[PDB]
């Protein structure tokens, strides 16, 4: 509706031009009229619609502005995208990988026999491999223990390599003995441990690096 | 909170307008007598 | 957003100037088109419809006028990105880390509902003592009580159950969470402890943590709803006014003016 | 010393300007050169000089951000 | 607009602003942080812990 305000704004001094020609009557309006209203945009009442050239200067410097406000201030989205689930529907076919007999593992075994059947081409050793094979582009990117690949998130050499979206988990959510008597006391201990802020505590020690400070 | 205000009110003009009234001086003396 | 913002002072000190730039070119004449020829050869320059051509000194200094002009002009362009990027833009609490909550204000008040769980994670926890002489006496006994609280603008903020306020936030545009989480814990089933039902419950837990169930109901329930974000002004608006009433303002004083040096060309 | 750039600048391409179109005398000079070039600051190689006029908004440009500098 | 903006705006610099950087807490090997031996930084470093 800005436009159509210049427009409709624009026609009403067009209208007003014609009544003052018609009354110089005792050089084009249809033609030098409209030019010039543009050519401000960007022999007395020439000067009344020339007042809104003034104005068409705050009309740059809006425009100015404005831009000026938006120019100061991924890909993948989850396990949903049949990038994964139909690789080679998609050139090159992707490449992704994860630790040989890990959880998840199981879990996509659960979920996807075939996908593991694409891949058992990608098993990898070590952290470092998955860090340089992003690093070099030899894998597309991985899904894991995520709060580790946020640990690794902050660590990284300019901040490049950022893990599936803005922490969306997918696949979400202390080892004892059966009949063991020490549930009942380590979860009133964790849950107090819990309760008072010192895992928080833990946090600012040992979490973040530079991702969180974005 | 980085102390600055929330307009402008620098001399600037007054330097310039002065400027401006300095040259109307140097320029309005010089009549040709010779 | 606004007016001019620029100082009405300044706008007639701009406007005695322009005063100032007419009666000193209509003096500097005849030293060698008296009557209104530089006004508009000023008004040509100043507004900024030519810059063009039409002794040396009265010249100069019309070009100073110019940089006047341009010097002014830079300074509007100026201030007009800078309000509308900079400083003053609001004041945002970021969590409980800020003074708002940490010294306390009459001006700022902040309530819970009673018998809740967040009374138990505040009276459990030390350093925000000084939080319950007020947090204790002003609460609510339901959601929507807070909720409307809200939308009546009677309460600031709120420290309350996430997936809910993600929800209200998405849902109707009032609505904002701000900082970190608080007290990070899980929402589970209540069990007695003879109750035989442990095992085989968390066993289909499990089952549903697997198997997507979870996944199921964060489409069927919790991720459909969004608002926009900010992607015809009151400057705009305010310039219409203003522009619209003096130009119609102007038309009716051209008949009446120009008519009476129509007598004047009869005389 | 921008001043001083620009004083010494405008004297030199004016100069050079007017004994170009005196080449071209088979307008004035210290009348209409100055006044053109300043001008643009706020018939062939006119044209020429008012190359400096498109570098001349990147000089509005520079003491527009300049100023977004120091405001 | 963009000559207003990258001289304000972004990658501007990136200054250390104190112990509570990464830059110290997750030291690099073009990052080399020096003192000198035998004296009182030696002293408040190896009292401390973390």
């Amino acid at each position: 509706s800005v436009w159509v305000m210049m427009f409709v704004m624009l026609l009403i001094v067009s209208a007003i031009a014609v009544f003052v020609f018609e009354y110089f009557s005792p050089s084009f309006t249809i033609g030098k009229a409209i030019w010039l209203l543009w050519g401000l945009v960007f022999t007395t009442s020439k000067i009344m619609v020339s007042v809104w050239a003034f104005f068409a200067v705050i009309f740059l410097a809006s425009y100015t502005a404005n831009l000026a406000a938006f120019m100061i201030q991924d890909q993948v989205t989850g396990l949903s995208d049949k990038k994964f689930q139909r690789p080679h529907d998609y050139s090159p076919p992707f490449r992704f990988g994860t630790v040989p007999n890990g959880s998840t593992e199981r879990n996509i075994r659960n979920n996807y026999p075939y996908m593991h059947q694409y891949m058992t081409k990608f098993n990898q050793k070590g952290v470092e491999d998955a860090l340089v094979s992003l690093k070099t582009g030899k894998l597309d990117a991985f899904i894991y223990d995520a709060a580790v690949l946020n640990y690794k998130a902050g660590r990284d050499e300019g901040c490049k390599l950022v893990t599936i979206g803005s922490g969306y988990i997918f696949a979400t959510t202390i080892a004892l003995q059966k009949g063991s008597p020490w549930k009942r006391q380590i979860d009133l201990a964790l849950l107090q441990f819990v309760g008072d802020g010192e895992m928080e505590e833990l946090e600012t020690l040992w979490l973040t690096g530079i991702c969180h400070n974005e | 909170k980085n102390e600055v205000m929330s307009i402008d009110n620098m001399a600037g003009v007054f330097y310039m307008l002065a400027a401006a009234m300095a040259l109307s001086l140097i320029t309005f003396i010089w009549e040709h007598l010779f | 957003s606004f007016m001019q913002p620029f100082q009405s002072t300044l706008w007639l000190l701009v406007g005695l100037s322009v005063h100032v730039v007419a009666v000193m070119l209509y003096l500097l004449d005849r030293f060698s088109l008296t009557l209104s020829s530089a006004m508009w050869f000023s008004w040509r320059v100043l507004l900024n419809s030519g810059i063009g051509e039409g002794s040396f000194s009265a010249r100069i200094l019309g070009m100073v006028w110019a940089g006047f002009a341009m010097i002014i002009v830079a300074s509007y362009t100026a201030n007009l990105a800078a309000f509308l990027v900079l400083d003053r833009p609001e004041e945002r609490i970021t969590g409980i880390n800020d003074p708002r909550l940490r010294n306390p204000s009459d001006k700022f008040i902040y309530a819970t509902v009673k018998q809740s769980s967040v009374d138990i994670y505040f009276r459990r926890q030390v350093e925000l003592s000084t939080m319950y002489r007020h947090m204790e006496k002003h609460n609510y006994e339901s959601a929507a009580e807070a909720i409307q609280a809200v939308r009546d603008n009677k309460l600031h903020a709120f420290i309350w159950d996430s997936a809910v306020l993600e929800f209200e936030a998405s849902q109707k545009c009032d609505l904002v969470t701000t900082g970190e989480l608080f007290f990070r814990s899980g929402f589970g089933i209540g069990m007695r402890k003879d109750s035989p039902w442990k095992q085989n419950v968390s066993l289909s837990i499990l089952k549903s943590h697997e198997n997507g169930f979870m996944e199921d109901l964060d489409k069927t329930w919790v991720r459909y709803q969004e608002c926009d974000s900010r992607s015809t002004f009151e400057n705009m608006a305010g310039v219409f006014m203003l522009v619209a009433g003096g130009i119609v303002a102007g038309i009716f004083l051209i008949f009446i003016e120009i008519a009476y040096k129509r007598h004047k060309d009869a005389r």
